[PDB]
């Protein structure tokens, strides 16, 4: 039977076979619930939305993230969220087909028992397994050595891979991915004469991040060209019918990631975060990890992403040797295609969390399986 | 660009959701329309589904008979896909107000739980299965589960050789004529499940030559009528004095010796009710005329009304000197001529079987080694590499009854591979030199 490779995440949530080149789930992860009332009979017969059913509704409903940067708190969305994610992009049956699971790092060991719990309870899966993210976006760069930046909507860590080994005592995890970059736009929007309070203008806000929002080479000289001369001024067209017109607050927003001082936290930003990783790796391997920066996750595609990275780690650089920043195009489904391609290996058959050793191991099989 | 993509799903939903004939009043019934997307979003077949195994359950007509007034037909989907209690709309993202219009993504996942919940040697024999499915022309199913994958060929082929708990009916009339029906659960012969599929068609057709002891007949005449059902004759001969007053068997025998015979003077075996007798008088007096003259026999006091009356002792006087002739021409037409010998043939098995190399070298016919059908059965593979079949030999373990059942093996493919053997296996069992002669005779026919 073909494997399965399913790469959730906060904002999307992907899935597909093993071996496929090309992703399949593509929505927002999303949860909404009926809030008006219904004078016409036969109406508000739902518990819940889930993505693109709540994405092509976004008027009258509201919008509930259940993932918290990774944190599963509320696990009877995360059923609807699942069920979406498998049967619908999918359509083959779990119960006979082995899937892969992805999991961002320094999880609690609640999160991940649960989550093992309904696949081999509420499903009926006859062998499983789940994988961290940044360890299976390696594959997708074709390398087995160096750190891989994941940064999906909530969830951003640095997971240092020497020739297939990690490090544990390197491994970090940053609550600033997408999710905080959309709060601070749509807090900083109100700036100009603008109204963004409820969910129902989320997407739209999330929308014009992707397609305004730039990480900026020089903050300071961005912010001279921005109130001497009104040349980076973009308009967009709300669906209702009204343009708005941003010129400040587009490179405001991706510049958070670099400087967290913006949403007000201690720890340090994105370009900190993987040197302080390779500071707490060994010496002779460093040269491994600097010419080797593999980016993955839904955040790092910024029109300028790359270029400032590379200028922030060479001023990090004792000036010694080159760095280097891979930035694939396929950085929205790295993880998914790097978990296809090891799930499609015929090693990777043999340690499977099959049902039959769950059913005497227990609810931990998953700790020492994975 | 494509104005079409997806017809054969509207025919695979049906053949998987047979299970419920009343759900094709929702999706398309195989006319591959496009009935099914706001039909289905309403959950009409949620309710049909439960028809399956009764039809006392909720009516299609009685949940909706379409009060679903022009402005508001927003009463009906609610209404039925409450009702999904039955298998378990197990994505539970999706609620009615989102299945009231339909996504392509939303309903291939809630058909995925339909058809999920929906849903509860060998080879020898099964080719006495696949024969019939030639019919005009087309291809075989072999197994239930080696082909099809759908039920659309078998369907096909069903057309030629006439709920799925009642749609295994359809596998099941051939097996019904034994009563074996169950033991083989209707889901898994829908799903093709191997295993069960493979026993099942093979120990059915395991019934789909003739060797029994009359109550009073000597070995004699058992040899007779061996030879004459093994040389090929139109009828079956049970009864050498009952069979032959006709002359008809005999005559057929007459051009296997190189004997002419006239058939414009013999009577067909349709006779008239008036003068049926005189007819097979008339032709057992043809069959003695051909055997004297030009077939130079030696029957003294022989006519055709004792052939026609049944006469024992003439009868056999003609038969066992018609074999005669038969080993004559068996062992004349292997040499060059006119020269018939029985220590040039012996080492002829001795020669060919060095090809292979196997632990089997016989003197002569008399050998005791050849009591047992180790050394015949280790030459019929020796011409024909493609009849090992050692799986029913026996070597080393054998008795004095159960080499019977391993002669008998070894002498029926004889005749497969091209043996014209007209032996008995007791001949072969006992050590009768004459006539296992003749066994290599035949053998050395086809092999060279
Ligand atoms: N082209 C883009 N440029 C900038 N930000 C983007 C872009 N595409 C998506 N994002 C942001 O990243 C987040 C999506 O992350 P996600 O795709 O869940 O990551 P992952 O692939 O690791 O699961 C959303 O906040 C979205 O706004
Ligand atoms: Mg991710």
């Amino acid at each position: 039977t073909t494997a399965l490779v399913c790469d959730n995440g906060s904002g999307l949530v992907k899935a597909g076979f093993a071996g496929d080149d090309a992703p399949r789930a593509v929505f927002p992860s999303i949860v909404g619930r009926p809030r008006h009332q219904g004078v016409m009979v036969g109406m508000g017969q739902k518990d819940s939305y889930v993505g693109d059913e709540a994405q092509s509704k976004r008027g009258i409903l509201t919008l509930k993230y259940p993932i918290e940067h990774g944190i599963i708190t509320n696990w009877d969305d995360m059923e609807k969220i699942w069920h979406h994610t498998f049967y619908n992009e999918l359509r083959v049956a779990p119960e006979e087909h082995p899937t892969l699971l992805t999991e961002a790092p320094l999880n609690p060991k609640a999160n991940r028992e649960k989550m093992t719990q309904i696949m081999f309870e509420t499903f009926n899966v006859p062998a499983m397994y789940v994988a961290i993210q940044a360890v299976l976006s390696l594959y997708a760069s074709g390398r087995t050595t160096g750190i891989v930046l994941d940064s999906g909507d909530g969830v951003t860590h640095n997971v240092p891979i020497y020739e297939g080994y990690a490090l544990p005592h390197a491994i970090m995890r940053l609550d600033l991915a997408g999710r905080d970059l959309t709060d601070y736009l749509m807090k900083i929007l109100t700036e100009r004469g603008y109204s963004f309070v409820t969910t129902a203008e989320r997407e739209i806000v999330r929308d014009i991040k992707e397609k305004l929002c730039y990480v900026a080479l020089d903050f300071e000289n961005e912010m001279a060209t921005a109130a001497s001369s009104s040349s980076l001024e973009k308009s967009y067209e709300l669906p209702d019918g009204q343009v708005i017109t941003i010129g400040n607050e587009r490179f405001r927003c991706p510049e958070t990631l670099f400087q967290p001082s913006f949403i007000g936290m201690e720890s340090a930003g994105i370009h900190e975060t993987t040197y302080n990783s390779i500071m707490k790796c060994d010496i002779d391997i460093r040269k491994d990890l600097y010419a080797n920066n593999v980016m993955s996750g839904g955040t790092t595609m910024y029109p300028g992403i790359a270029d400032r990275m590379q200028k922030e780690i060479t001023a990090l650089a004792p000036s010694t040797m080159k760095i280097k920043i891979i930035a694939p195009p396929e950085r929205k489904y790295s993880v998914w295609i790097g978990g296809s391609i090891l799930a499609s290996l015929s090693t990777f058959q043999q340690m499977w969390i099959t049902k039959q050793e769950y059913d005497e191991a227990g609810p931990s099989i998953v700790h020492r399986k994975c | 660009y494509s104005e079409e993509e997806k017809y054969a799903f509207v025919n695979w939903i049906n053949k998987a959701l047979e299970n419920d004939p009343d759900c094709r009043h929702v999706i398309p019934m195989n006319p591959n329309t496009d009935d099914l997307f706001k039909a289905v979003g309403d959950g009409i077949v949620l309710c049909k589904m439960i028809n399956l195994s009764v039809p006392d359950t909720i009516d299609e007509r009685a949940i909706n008979k379409k009060k679903l007034t022009p402005f508001i037909i927003q009463e009906n989907l609610n209404l039925a896909l409450n009702s999904a209690s039955a298998i378990g709309c197990h994505v539970v993202n999706i609620g009615a107000e989102d299945l009231r219009a339909g996504k392509p993504h939303l309903v291939l996942g809630l058909l995925w739980q339909i058809i999920k919940i929906g849903l509860f040697p060998e080879e020898l024999l099964l080719r006495w299965a696949n024969f019939h499915l030639e019919n005009s022309g087309w291809q075989k199913i072999n197994n239930f589960s080696a082909d099809i994958k759908d039920s659309k060929a078998y369907f096909h082929l069903l057309n030629q050789i006439a709920d799925d708990l009642k749609r295994a009916e359809s596998m099941l009339q051939q097996a019904d004529k034994l009563g074996c029906r169950q033991f083989v659960t209707p889901a898994d012969v829908v799903s093709g499940n191997p295993k069960l599929n493979l026993a099942f068609v093979a120990n059915l057709f395991n019934k789909y030559i003739d060797w029994t002891l009359l109550e009073g007949e000597t070995r004699e005449e058992r040899t007779f009528r061996n030879w004459m059902n093994s040389l090929g004759v139109n009828p079956h001969v049970n009864h050498l004095y009952a069979d032959l007053q006709d002359a008809l068997v005999i005559l057929q025998l007459y051009e296997r010796i190189k004997v002419p015979v006239d058939w414009s003077k013999v009577n067909k075996p349709p006779y008239p009710k008036l003068g049926a007798n005189m007819k097979k008088l008339e032709n057992c007096n043809y069959a003695v005329e051909l055997g004297k003259h030009p077939a130079k026999f030696s029957l003294v006091g022989i006519g055709g009304q004792d052939l026609n009356d049944g006469n024992q002792t003439l009868t056999l006087a003609l038969v066992w000197q018609l074999m005669r002739r038969y080993t004559l021409n068996v062992l004349e037409d292997l040499g060059d001529g006119q020269k018939a010998n029985d220590d040039i043939i012996v080492n002829w098995v001795n020669r060919t079987l060095s090809e292979a190399g196997k632990s089997t070298s016989i003197q002569s016919f008399k050998d005791k080694t050849i009591s047992s059908s180790l050394a015949v059965v280790d030459l019929i593979d020796a011409i024909q590499p493609g009849c090992i079949n050692y799986d029913l030999v026996k070597s080393g373990n054998l008795t004095e009854d159960d080499k019977h059942n391993n002669a008998k093996y070894a002498v029926s493919m004889a005749r497969r591979i091209g043996a014209r053997v007209y032996a008995l296996p007791e001949d072969l069992v006992e050590v009768k030199p004459k006539m296992v002669m003749t066994v290599f005779a035949c053998l050395m026919g086809r092999g060279m």
